[PDB]
C-alpha cells in the first residue's frame, strides 16, 4: 500500500527543507512568470 | 408467448452483492445498510454498537430532528456516554466473515 | 449460446493482486500500452504543433 | 467630463441625470447605513468576555431580519422604478440623429431633411491643441441644439460598441443589425464627453464622443455648412 | 386521455409485445407507405443569390472549401448558383 | 489546536533565507521581462 | 507506485490534494496577469504599447481566476477532501470518474495558454461576445482554443456535479437525514445543482459561436438572420448562476469557521441557512438580464429584472445576520482563520450592497461597463472568494497535512492582504461613478490619481501572496505535528487524525434511528 | 401639403428601444406605395410620408444595401 | 476489510487517457479548422474510443464478474444517470432557445418572416412523420424488451431489443437520406443553422443510444443480466426515452411549427 502520515500523503517530498524550497520555488515561480513571458512572446512576434 | 433462459440473482450474484443478498435473507446487516434502532440508552440498557475492531465512531442525534450530530470514538470496555445527552453506548467487537 | 459467466467470475476474482484493467490477461496489457502510447505520443505531438503555431510564418 | 480626484457622478446635464443623482444619494445612504451597522455589530460581538454557547432559538429574530430588509428593498425599488418609467415616457423629439459605431470611430447621420453625415475620430495626443483633453477630443463634434428633445438611434457596422455620455445619463449599446433608441435633452449649452462602452478590440479606449450643445439658430447654420 | 383500447389489469411483456406488433409496427408500416409514395423529386426552384443564404464567412475545412458537408448538386446551389 | 515541537526547527536565519529565496523567485523573472520591455516593443 | 497513486488515483483525499495544488498554481498565473493589468494602468500612457495584448491579459486573468483557481480549489479541493469525511462516507460515489474531472483541467489550462500563444490571442473579455469574438474580428485559432478550453472545464465540472450530488444524496449514514448534514455539504450540493443546470447552456452557446466561426452557421450573425444579443442571453443564463457557484462553497466554509472559532457546537439558525442557500440558488437562475440593461431591452423587462435581482438580498441577509448571531455569546478564538472569516463577512457585505446599487437599471445605465462594476465584483467575488479560500486553507491545512502553520506569520499575511485589496479596489468605485470605462488600457487624465493608488495597492497584495508561499514552506520545513484538536464532536472531518488515513470509514459510523 | 415634418413621430406600433422594425416597415411601405402608384397610373407624392419617416430613421448603409438588393433582385422582403 | 456496501475502485489509467483524448480531439479540431490537418483529431478520436471501451469493460468486470454492485452502488448509478440526462436536456434547451429566438422575431435580412425568404422546408407529413413513428415504436419495443427481461424471457428480450435497435438504425438512415435530400444547408442562414445543429446533435444522440443498446444486446447474449439486476439495460432505456422525447420536441418545434 501507500505511505501514510505527515509528509507522506503528498506528491512531493518534504524530507529536505532546502530541496523542498527549490521545488516550491520552481512550482510557484513558473506559474507567476508565465504571463510575463507570454506577453514578451506576443511583443516580439510583431 | 413465454419462456426462460435469464439467470437469477440467486444463481448468478457474486462477491459483495451476493453477501449482502444472503445476509439480508437471514435478517442480518453485516454491511451496515440499515440504521440501528436505539435502546433506552441507560447504564443497564446501553446501545450495543457492533465493531470489527476495538473502537468505532459513534454519531449521536440526541433528540429527534436535531440538525447537530455529536461524534465520538466508542472504545472497547466500559460503556461511554454521549458528551451532549449522556445516553450510553457499549462496543461489542469482532467477526463478520467466519 | 451458453452461460459462461461463472468462468469469468472465477477469472476476475482470482487472487493475483492484478488491478481490474489488467486482470483479463496479456491482451489487457497490450491494449493498455497501445492506448497510453497513442495518448502520450499524441500529446507530445500536440505540444509540437503548439510550438509550430505559436510563431508567425508571415 | 470628469475632473481630477472626482469621487462621485459628473454634474447633471439633463433632468434625468439630476434625477439619478438624487436616487443614488438615497441608495448610498442605505448602503452606508447597512455596511456600517454590519461592521459595528461584528465589533460588538467580538468585544465581550461574556458567553452563551448553548443552543439559541432562531424563529423570531429571523422575522425581523427578513421583514426589515424587505421594507428597505421596497424603499429603494419605488423611486428606482419611478425613474425607469419616467425615462420611458413618450416625449416626441424635434430631431433624430443616428450614430454608427465602427472599429475605432463613430459616424453620425442627420437625415431628417438633408443627407448630412460625417466621421468622428479621436484627436491623437501628438496633435492636441494647447488646453485640449488627452483621449477625449474628436475632430468632428456632434453639434446638437440645446434645450430640445432629440432622438438618438444607435447601431454599428462591425462589432459591438456602446455610445455613452455620462453627464446626460446615457449609454446605449451599438449592435449591428439593430437600431437602439434613446432620447437626449441638454439643459445647458456646452461640450459633453463620453467614451466607447463595449469592448471592441485594440482601440476600444480610443473612440470618444463629444457633444456640442448650441442654440437652435446656430445648430441650423452649422447643419447647412456641413452638407 | 386513455387511448381507445383497454387492458390495464396488468401491463406485462405479453401486453407490450401486443402493442409492438399490433399498433407500433403497423403505424411504421403505414408511414413508410405514405412516405414512399409522396416522395418523388420536387422541381428545384429558380436560383436567387439571396444574401442571407449560402453563407461563406470562412471556407469549409474540406473539399474546395465551398461545398457543404452533404452537398447535393441536384438541389444545393453554390453561392454562384447550381452546378453543371 | 495543540501540536508537538518542530521536528526540524527553522531558525530565524533559515526563515530569512526561505523568505528571500521565495521573494526572489517571483520578482526576478518578472523584473527581467519588465526591465526589457522597451527592447521587446520595437525590435 | 507514484504514478499509480498520483496519476491513477481513485481516492478523494489525494484528488482533493491535486486540486488544491492545481488551484494554487493557477492562482499564481492569475495574480501575475492582474499585476500586468494594474501595471498598464499604473500611470497615464501605454506600457505594453499593444492594446490587443492588454485585452488578452484581462481576458485570461478572468478565466484563470474563475475556472482554474476558484472552482478547482473550492469544489475540487475542499469539496473532495471534506465532503466524504463530513458524512462518514468511504469516498465519492464515482471515485474513478472523479479523477477524470481533475485530469481534464491541465489540458483545459493548456488550451487557454495555447490561445494566448498563437496569433494575437483572444482579446475578447471573458464574456467572449460576438462579433468581436467572430471569425472576422478575431480570425485565427485563438478564440477557438478558448472555446475548447471552456468545453473541457465544463465537462470536468458537470461530471463533478453529478458526483457530488450523488455522493451527498446516496452516501450518508442510514440514519442521517439531509437536515443533519453540515452546512458545507449543503453548500457543495446546491453549487453542484447550479453547475449541472447552467454549464450545459454555456456549452450550447459557445458551440454555436464555434460553428459560426467554422461551419458557416449564423446564430449570432445578422447577415444570416442571427442576433449577437442571443449569445448574451445564453452566456449570462449560465453567467449569473456561475457567480453564485463561485461564492456558495465559500458561504459553506464561512459557516464552519465562524462556528468553530466562536467555540460553538453549531451555526445559528441551521434551517434558515439551508433555506437561504436554496433560495439564492433558485433566484440565481431568474435574474441574468441585469447584465444586459443597456442592450436595448423593453422597460417592463427591465423593471422585472431589477425587482427579481433585489430579492436575493433577503436570503443573503439571513446568512449574514446568522453568522453574526453565531459569533454572539461565543468564546472567540482570534485565530488567523477567524480573521479571514470576519474580513469575508464585511467585504462580502460591501460588494453585495454595490450589487444592489447596480440592480437598479436606471443607475446601471450610467454604471454599466465602468469601473463601478469592477469594484463591485472584486469585493464580492475576488475578496469574498479569496478570503473564504484563505480562511478554509489555514483552518484545514493541519488536517490535510498533519502540520501546523505559524499563527503569527498567518496573521501578518492577513493584515497585508486586507490593506492591499482595499487600497486596490476601493478607489475603483470613484473611477466608476465618475465615468471611467472598464476594459480600457489608458484613461483620460482626470482619472490618474485613483488608478495610481489602485495599482500601488495591487503590489501590496503581491507581497502578501509571496509571503503566503513562504508560510506554507515554513510549515512543511519545521514539521510541527498535530496532537489535539478541539470541538471534534461537532467537526467529524477531524476525528480520524491529521492527516486521516488513505482509507477512512472502512467501518462506517454508527448512528441510531431512535 | 399636410406635412411640415420635423422628424418621425412616436409610432405606437414600435414603442420600444429596438427601432429596427420601424425603419424596415416604413421602407417597405414607401416602396410598396411607390410601386402601386407608378403602376396603376398615379402620383408618387402620396408615398411621401413613408419616404420621410424611413429616411429619418434608417441608417444610410441599410437603405443603400436594400436599394442595391432590390436592383439585383435579392431583396428578401415582399414589395 | 470494509463493512460498508460501497465500491472502492482499483487505481485506473482511464481517467487520464480520457482526459488526454479530450485534449487531442479539441487540439485536433483546431488543427483541422485552421491548419488543415486531421492527424491530431484522428488520434484523439481513436484514444477516446479505446478509453470508453476499456473503462466500460471494467465496469462490467466489476459488476457482473466481481459482484461490486450491491444495492447501494446501483442506487448511486441510478442517480448518476438521471443527473447525466438532466444535463443533456439543458444542453438541448440552449438550442431550442436559439431556435425560438430567431424564429419568433425574424429579422429584415430573412425578409422579416419565418421560414425565411428562399427557404423551402421539408414536409413534416413525409419523412419527418415516418421518423416520429419509428422512434415512438422503438419506445414501445424497448418497453416489451424490459418486461421480457424482468419476466426471465431470454428469447423475447433479445427479439424486442433487436427490433428497437433496427428501428434506431432505420431512423439514422432515414435522417442521413433527409440530410442529403434537403434543398437547404447548414450555411443557409439561421434556418439552416438551427435546423442542422439541433437535429444534428439529436442524430448524434440517436447513434450513441443505438450503440448503448447494441452493447446491452451483446451483454444479454452473454447472459450478463439477471431478471433483477440489469442497470446497464435500464440506463440504455432511460437514455433511449430521452432521445425519443427530444425528437418529439424537435418535430413539433422545428419541423411542424417552424415550417
Ligand atoms: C508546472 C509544474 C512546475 C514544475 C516544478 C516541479 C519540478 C519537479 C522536479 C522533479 C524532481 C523529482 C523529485 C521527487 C519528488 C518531489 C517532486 C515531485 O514529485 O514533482 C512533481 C509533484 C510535486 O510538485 C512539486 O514539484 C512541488 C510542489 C510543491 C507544492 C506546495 C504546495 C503548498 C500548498 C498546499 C497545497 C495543498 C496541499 C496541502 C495539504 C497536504 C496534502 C494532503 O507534482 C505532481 O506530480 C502532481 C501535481 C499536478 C498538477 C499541479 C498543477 C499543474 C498545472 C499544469 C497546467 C499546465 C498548463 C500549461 C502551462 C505550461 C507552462 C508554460
Ligand atoms: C484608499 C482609498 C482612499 C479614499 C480617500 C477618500 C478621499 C476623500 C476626499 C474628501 C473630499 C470630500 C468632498 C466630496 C463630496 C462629494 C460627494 C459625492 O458626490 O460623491 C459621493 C461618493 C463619494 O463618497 C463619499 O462621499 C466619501 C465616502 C468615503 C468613504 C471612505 C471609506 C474609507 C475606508 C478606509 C479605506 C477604504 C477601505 C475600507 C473598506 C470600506 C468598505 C467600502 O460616494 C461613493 O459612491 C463612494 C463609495 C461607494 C461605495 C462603498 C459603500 C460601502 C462603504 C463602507 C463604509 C465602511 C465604513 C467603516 C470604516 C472602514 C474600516 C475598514
Ligand atoms: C461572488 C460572486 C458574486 C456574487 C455573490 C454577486 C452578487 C450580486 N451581484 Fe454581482 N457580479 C459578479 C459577481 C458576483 N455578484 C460579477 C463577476 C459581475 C460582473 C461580470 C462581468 O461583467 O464580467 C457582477 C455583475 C453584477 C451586475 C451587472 C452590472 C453591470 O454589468 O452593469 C449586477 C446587476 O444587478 C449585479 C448584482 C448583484 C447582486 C444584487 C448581488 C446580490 O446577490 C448581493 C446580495 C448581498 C447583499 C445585499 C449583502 C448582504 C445582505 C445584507 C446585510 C442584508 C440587508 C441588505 C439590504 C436590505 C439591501 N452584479
Ligand atoms: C475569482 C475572480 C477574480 C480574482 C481573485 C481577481 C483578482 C484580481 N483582479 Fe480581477 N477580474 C476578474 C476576476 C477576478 N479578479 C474578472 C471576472 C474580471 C473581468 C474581465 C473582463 O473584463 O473580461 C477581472 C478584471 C479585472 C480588472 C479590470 C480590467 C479592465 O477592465 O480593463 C482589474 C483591474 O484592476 C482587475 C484586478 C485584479 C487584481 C489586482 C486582483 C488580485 O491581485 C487581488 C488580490 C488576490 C489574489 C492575489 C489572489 C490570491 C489567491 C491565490 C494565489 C490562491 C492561493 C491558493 C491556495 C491557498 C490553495 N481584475
Ligand atoms: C424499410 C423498413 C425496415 C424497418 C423495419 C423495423 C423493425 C422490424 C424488424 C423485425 C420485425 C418482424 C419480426 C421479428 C423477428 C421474429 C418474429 C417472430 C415471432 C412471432 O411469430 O410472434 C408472433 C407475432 O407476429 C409477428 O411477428 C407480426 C409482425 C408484423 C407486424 C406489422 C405488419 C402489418 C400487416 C398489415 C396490417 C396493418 C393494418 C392496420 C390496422 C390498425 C392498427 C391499430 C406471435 O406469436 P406466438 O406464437 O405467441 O410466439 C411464440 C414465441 N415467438
Ligand atoms: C446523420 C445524422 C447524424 C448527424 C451527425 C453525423 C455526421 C456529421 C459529423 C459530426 C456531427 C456531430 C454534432 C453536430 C455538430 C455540427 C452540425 C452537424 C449536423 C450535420 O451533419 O449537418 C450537416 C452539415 O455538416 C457539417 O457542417 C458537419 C461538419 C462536420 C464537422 C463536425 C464539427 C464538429 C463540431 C463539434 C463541436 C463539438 C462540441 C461538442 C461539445 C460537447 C459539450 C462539451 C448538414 O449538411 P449540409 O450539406 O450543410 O446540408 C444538407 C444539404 N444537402
Ligand atoms: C437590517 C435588520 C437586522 C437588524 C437587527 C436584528 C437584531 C435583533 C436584536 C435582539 C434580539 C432579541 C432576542 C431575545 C432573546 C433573549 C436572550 C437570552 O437571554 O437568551 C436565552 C433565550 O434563548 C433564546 O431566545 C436564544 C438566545 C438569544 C436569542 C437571539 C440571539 C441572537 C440575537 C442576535 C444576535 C446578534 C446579531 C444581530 C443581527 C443584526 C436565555 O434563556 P432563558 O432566560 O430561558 O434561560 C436562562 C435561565 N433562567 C431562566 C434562570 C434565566
Ligand atoms: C470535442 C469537444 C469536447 C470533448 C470533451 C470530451 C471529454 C471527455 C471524453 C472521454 C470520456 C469518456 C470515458 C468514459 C467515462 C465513463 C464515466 C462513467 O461511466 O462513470 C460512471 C459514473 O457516472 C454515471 O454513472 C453516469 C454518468 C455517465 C457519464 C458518461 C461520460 C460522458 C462524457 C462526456 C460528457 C459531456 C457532458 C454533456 C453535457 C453537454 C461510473 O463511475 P466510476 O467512478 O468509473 O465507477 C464506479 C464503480 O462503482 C463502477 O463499477
Ligand atoms: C418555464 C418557467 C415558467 C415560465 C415563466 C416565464 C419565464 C420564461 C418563459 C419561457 C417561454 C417564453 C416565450 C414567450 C415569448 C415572448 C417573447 C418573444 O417574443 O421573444 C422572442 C424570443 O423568445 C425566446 O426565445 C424565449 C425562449 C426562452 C427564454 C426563457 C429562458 C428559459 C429557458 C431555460 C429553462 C430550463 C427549464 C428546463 C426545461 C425542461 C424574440 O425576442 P423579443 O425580445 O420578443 O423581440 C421583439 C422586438 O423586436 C421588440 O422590441
Ligand atoms: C460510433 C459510436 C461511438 C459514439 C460515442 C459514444 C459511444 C457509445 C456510448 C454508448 C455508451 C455505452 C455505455 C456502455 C456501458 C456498459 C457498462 C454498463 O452498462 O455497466 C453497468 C452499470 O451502468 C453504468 O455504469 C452506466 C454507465 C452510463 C454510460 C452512458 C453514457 C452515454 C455516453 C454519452 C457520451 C457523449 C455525450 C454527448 C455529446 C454532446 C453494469 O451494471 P449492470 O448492467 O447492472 O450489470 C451487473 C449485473 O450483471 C449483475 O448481475
Ligand atoms: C509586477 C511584478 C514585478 C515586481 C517588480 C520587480 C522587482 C524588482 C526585480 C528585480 O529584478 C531585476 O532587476 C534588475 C535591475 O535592478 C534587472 O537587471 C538588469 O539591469 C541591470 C543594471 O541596471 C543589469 O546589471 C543586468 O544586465 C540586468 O538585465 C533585471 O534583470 C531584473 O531581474
Ligand atoms: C419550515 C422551514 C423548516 C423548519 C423545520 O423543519 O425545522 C423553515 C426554515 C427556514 C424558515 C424561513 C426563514 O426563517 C426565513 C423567513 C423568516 C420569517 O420569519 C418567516 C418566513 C421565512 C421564509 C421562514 C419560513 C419557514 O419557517 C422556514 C422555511
Ligand atoms: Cu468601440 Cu469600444
Ligand atoms: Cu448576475
Ligand atoms: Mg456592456
Ligand atoms: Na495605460
Ligand atoms: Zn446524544
Amino acid at each position: 500500500h501507500y505511505e501514510e502520515g505527515p509528509g507522506k500523503n503528498i506528491p512531493f517530498s518534504v524530507e529536505n527543507k532546502w530541496r523542498l524550497l527549490a521545488m516550491m520555488t520552481l512550482f510557484f515561480g513558473s506559474g507567476f512568470a508565465a504571463p510575463f513571458f507570454i506577453v514578451r512572446h506576443q511583443l516580439l512576434k510583431k | 408467448a413465454s419462456g426462460g433462459g435469464v439467470p437469477t440473482d440467486e444463481e448468478q450474484a457474486t462477491g459483495l452483492e451476493r453477501e449482502v443478498m444472503l445476509a439480508a435473507r437471514k435478517g442480518q446487516d453485516p454491511y451496515n445498510i440499515l440504521a440501528p434502532k436505539a435502546t433506552s440508552g441507560t447504564k443497564e440498557d446501553p446501545n450495543l454498537v457492533p465493531s470489527i475492531t476495538n473502537k468505532r465512531i459513534v454519531g449521536c442525534i440526541c433528540e429527534e430532528d436535531n440538525s447537530t450530530v455529536i461524534w465520538f470514538w466508542l472504545h472497547k470496555g466500559e460503556a461511554q456516554r454521549c458528551p451532549s445527552c449522556g445516553t450510553h453506548y457499549k462496543l461489542v467487537p469482532h467477526q463478520l466473515a467466519h | 449460446f451458453e452461460n459462461r459467466v461463472a468462468e469469468k467470475q472465477k477469472l476476475f476474482q482470482e487472487d493475483n493482486g492484478l488491478p481490474v484493467h489488467l486482470k483479463g490477461g496479456a491482451t489487457d496489457n497490450i491494449l493498455y500500452r497501445v492506448t497510453m502510447t497513442l495518448c502520450l505520443g499524441g500529446t507530445l505531438y500536440s505540444l509540437y504543433c503548439l510550438g509550430w503555431a505559436s510563431f508567425p510564418h508571415k | 467630463m470628469a475632473y481630477p480626484m472626482q469621487l462621485g457622478f459628473q454634474d447633471a446635464t439633463s433632468p434625468i441625470m439630476e434625477e439619478l443623482l438624487h436616487f443614488h444619494d438615497h441608495t448610498l445612504m442605505i448602503v452606508f447605513l447597512i455596511s456600517s451597522l454590519v461592521l459595528y455589530i461584528i465589533s460588538l460581538m467580538l468585544t465581550t468576555k461574556l458567553t452563551h454557547t448553548s443552543t439559541m432559538d432562531a424563529q423570531e429574530v429571523e422575522t425581523i431580519w427578513t421583514i426589515l430588509p424587505a421594507i428597505i428593498l421596497i424603499l429603494i425599488a419605488l423611486p428606482s422604478l419611478r425613474i425607469l418609467y419616467m425615462m420611458d415616457e413618450i416625449n416626441n423629439p424635434s430631431l433624430t440623429v443616428k450614430t454608427m459605431g465602427h472599429q475605432w470611430y463613430w459616424s453620425y447621420e442627420y437625415t431628417d431633411y438633408e443627407d448630412l453625415s460625417f466621421d468622428s475620430y479621436m484627436i491623437p495626443t501628438s496633435e492636441l491643441k494647447p488646453g485640449e483633453l488627452r483621449l477625449l477630443e474628436v475632430d468632428n463634434r456632434v453639434v446638437l441644439p440645446m434645450e430640445m428633445t432629440i432622438r438618438m438611434l444607435v447601431s454599428s457596422e462591425d462589432v459591438l460598441h456602446s455610445w455613452a455620455v455620462p453627464s446626460l445619463g446615457l449609454k446605449t449599446d451599438a449592435i449591428p443589425g439593430r437600431l437602439n433608441q434613446t432620447t437626449l435633452m441638454s439643459s445647458r449649452p456646452g461640450l459633453y464627453y463620453g467614451q466607447c462602452s463595449e469592448i471592441c478590440g485594440s482601440n476600444h479606449s480610443f473612440m470618444p464622443i463629444v457633444l456640442e450643445l448650441v442654440p437652435l439658430k446656430y445648430f441650423e447654420k452649422w447643419s447647412a455648412s456641413m452638407l | 386521455a386513455s387511448a381507445a383500447k383497454g387492458d390495464h389489469g396488468g401491463t406485462g411483456a405479453r401486453t407490450w409485445r401486443f402493442l409492438t406488433f399490433g399498433l407500433a409496427l403497423p403505424s411504421v408500416a403505414l408511414c413508410t407507405l405514405n412516405s414512399w409514395l409522396h416522395s418523388g423529386h420536387r422541381e428545384r426552384p429558380a436560383f436567387i443569390p439571396y444574401h442571407h443564404l449560402r453563407i461563406r464567412t470562412k471556407p469549409f475545412s474540406w473539399g474546395d472549401g465551398n461545398h457543404t458537408f452533404f452537398h447535393n448538386p441536384r438541389v444545393n446551389p453554390l453561392p454562384t448558383g447550381y452546378e453543371k | 489546536i495543540t501540536a508537538k515541537p518542530a521536528k526540524t526547527p527553522t531558525s530565524p536565519k533559515e526563515q530569512a533565507i526561505g523568505l528571500s529565496v521565495t521573494f526572489l523567485s517571483f520578482l526576478l523573472p518578472a523584473g527581467w521581462v519588465l526591465y526589457h520591455l522597451d527592447n521587446y516593443k520595437k525590435s | 507506485m507514484f504514478i499509480n497513486r498520483w496519476l491513477f488515483s481513485t481516492n478523494h483525499k489525494d484528488i482533493g490534494t491535486l486540486y488544491l495544488l492545481f488551484g494554487a498554481w493557477a492562482g499564481m498565473v492569475g495574480t501575475a496577469l492582474s499585476l500586468l493589468i494594474r501595471a498598464e494602468l499604473g500611470q497615464p500612457g501605454t506600457l505594453l504599447g499593444d492594446d490587443q495584448i492588454y485585452n488578452v491579459v484581462v481576458t485570461a486573468h478572468a478565466f484563470v481566476m474563475i475556472f482554474f483557481m476558484v472552482m478547482p480549489i473550492m469544489i475540487g479541493g475542499f469539496g473532495n477532501w471534506l465532503v466524504p469525511l463530513m458524512i462518514g462516507a468511504p469516498d465519492m460515489a464515482f471515485p474513478r470518474m472523479n479523477n477524470m474531472s481533475f485530469w481534464l483541467l491541465p489540458p483545459s489550462f493548456l488550451l487557454l495558454l495555447a490561445s494566448s500563444m498563437v496569433e494575437a490571442g483572444a482579446g475578447t473579455g471573458w464574456t467572449v461576445y460576438p462579433p468581436l469574438a467572430g471569425n472576422l474580428a478575431h480570425a485565427g485559432a485563438s478564440v477557438d482554443l478558448t472555446i475548447f478550453s471552456l468545453h473541457l472545464a465544463g465537462v470536468s465540472s458537470i461530471l463533478g456535479a453529478i458526483n457530488f450530488i450523488t455522493t451527498i444524496i446516496n452516501m450518508k449514514p442510514p440514519a442521517m437525514s439531509q437536515y443533519q448534514t453540515p452546512l458545507f455539504v449543503w453548500s457543495v450540493m446546491i453549487t453542484a445543482v447550479l453547475l449541472l443546470l447552467s454549464l450545459p447552456v454555456l456549452a450550447a452557446g459557445i458551440t454555436m459561436l464555434l460553428t459560426d466561426r467554422n461551419l458557416n452557421t449564423t446564430f449570432f450573425d445578422p447577415a444570416g438572420g442571427g442576433d449577437p444579443i442571443l449569445y448574451q442571453h445564453l452566456f449570462w443564463f449560465f453567467g449569473h448562476p456561475e457567480v453564485y457557484i463561485l461564492i456558495l462553497p465559500g458561504f459553506g466554509m464561512i459557516s464552519h469557521i465562524v462556528t468553530y472559532y466562536s467555540g460553538k457546537k453549531e451555526p445559528f439558525g441551521y434551517m434558515g441557512m439551508v433555506w437561504a442557500m436554496m433560495s439564492i440558488g433558485f433566484l440565481g437562475f431568474i435574474v441574468w438580464a441585469h447584465h444586459m440593461f443597456t442592450v436595448g431591452m423593453d422597460v417592463d423587462t427591465r423593471a422585472y429584472f431589477t425587482s427579481a435581482t433585489m430579492i436575493i438580498a433577503i436570503p443573503t441577509g439571513v446568512k449574514v445576520f446568522s453568522w453574526l448571531a453565531t459569533l454572539h455569546g461565543g468564546n472567540i478564538k482570534w485565530s488567523p482563520a477567524m480573521m479571514w472569516a470576519l474580513g469575508f463577512i464585511f467585504l462580502f457585505t460591501v460588494g453585495g450592497l454595490t450589487g444592489i446599487v447596480l440592480a437598479n437599471s436606471s443607475l446601471d445605465i450610467v454604471l454599466h461597463d465602468t469601473y463601478y462594476v469592477v469594484a463591485h465584483f472584486h469585493y464580492v467575488l475576488s475578496m469574498g472568494a479569496v478570503f473564504a479560500i484563505m480562511g478554509g486553507f489555514v483552518h484545514w491545512f493541519p488536517l490535510f497535512s498533519g502540520y501546523t502553520l505559524n499563527d503569527t506569520w498567518a496573521k501578518i499575511h492577513f493584515a497585508i492582504m486586507f490593506v492591499g485589496v482595499n487600497m486596490t479596489f476601493f478607489p475603483q468605485h470613484f473611477l466608476g461613478l465618475s465615468g471611467m470605462p472598464r476594459r480600457y488600457s489608458d484613461y483620460p487624465d482626470a482619472y490618474t490619481m485613483w488608478n495610481t493608488i489602485s495599482s500601488m495597492g495591487s503590489f501590496i497584495s503581491l507581497t502578501a501572496v509571496m509571503l503566503m508561499v513562504f508560510i506554507i514552506w515554513e510549515a512543511f520545513a519545521s514539521k510541527r505535528e498535530v496532537l489535539t484538536v478541539d470541538l471534534t464532536t461537532t467537526n467529524l472531518e477531524w476525528l480520524n487524525g491529521c492527516p486521516p488515513p488513505y482509507h477512512t470509514f472502512e467501518e462506517p459510523t454508527y448512528v441510531n434511528l431512535k | 401639403k399636410i406635412k411640415n415634418y420635423q422628424t418621425a413621430p412616436f409610432d405606437s406600433r414600435f414603442p420600444n428601444q429596438n427601432q429596427t422594425r420601424n425603419c424596415w416597415q416604413n421602407y417597405l411601405d414607401f416602396h410598396r406605395c411607390e410601386k402601386a402608384m407608378t403602376a396603376k397610373g398615379g402620383d408618387v407624392s402620396v408615398c411621401e410620408w413613408y419616404r420621410r419617416v424611413y429616411k429619418s430613421l434608417c441608417p444610410i448603409s441599410w437603405v443603400s444595401t436594400w436599394d442595391d438588393r432590390r436592383a439585383e433582385g435579392t431583396f428578401p422582403g415582399k414589395i | 476489510h470494509q463493512t460498508h456496501a460501497y465500491h472502492m475502485v482499483n487505481p485506473s489509467p482511464w481517467p487520464l487517457t480520457g482526459a488526454l483524448s479530450a485534449l487531442l480531439m479539441t487540439s485536433g479540431l483546431t488543427m483541422w479548422f485552421h491548419f488543415n490537418s486531421m492527424t491530431l483529431l484522428m488520434i484523439g478520436l481513436t484514444t477516446n474510443m479505446l478509453t470508453m471501451y476499456q473503462w466500460w469493460r471494467d465496469v462490467i468486470r466489476e459488476s457482473t464478474f466481481q459482484g461490486h454492485h450491491t444495492p447501494a452502488v446501483q442506487k448511486g448509478l441510478r442517480y448518476g444517470m438521471i443527473l447525466f440526462i438532466i444535463s443533456e436536456v439543458l444542453f438541448f434547451t440552449g438550442f431550442f432557445w436559439a431556435f425560438y429566438h430567431s424564429s419568433l422575431a425574424p429579422t429584415p435580412e430573412l425578409g422579416g418572416c419565418w421560414p425565411p425568404t428562399g427557404i423551402h422546408p421539408l414536409n413534416p407529413l413525409e419523412v419527418p412523420l415516418l421518423n416520429t413513428s419509428v422512434l415512438l415504436a422503438s419506445g414501445v419495443s424497448i418497453t416489451w424488451a424490459h418486461h421480457s427481461l424482468m419476466e426471465g424471457d431470454r428469447k423475447h428480450m433479445l427479439q424486442a431489443l433487436f427490433i428497437t435497435i433496427t428501428l434506431g438504425v432505420y431512423f439514422t438512415l432515414l435522417q442521413a437520406s433527409e440530410y442529403y435530400e434537403a434543398p437547404f444547408t447548414i450555411s443557409d442562414g439561421v434556418y439552416g443553422s438551427t435546423f442542422f445543429v439541433a437535429t444534428g446533435f439529436h442524430g448524434l444522440h440517436v447513434i450513441i443510444g443505438s450503440t448503448f443498446l447494441i452493447v446491452c444486446f451483446f451483454r444479454q447474449l452473454k447472459f450478463h443480466f439477471t431478471s433483477n439486476h440489469h442497470f446497464g439495460f435500464e440506463a440504455a432505456a432511460w437514455y433511449w426515452h430521452f432521445v425519443d422525447v427530444v425528437w418529439l420536441f424537435l418535430y413539433v418545434s422545428i419541423y411542424w411549427w417552424g415550417s
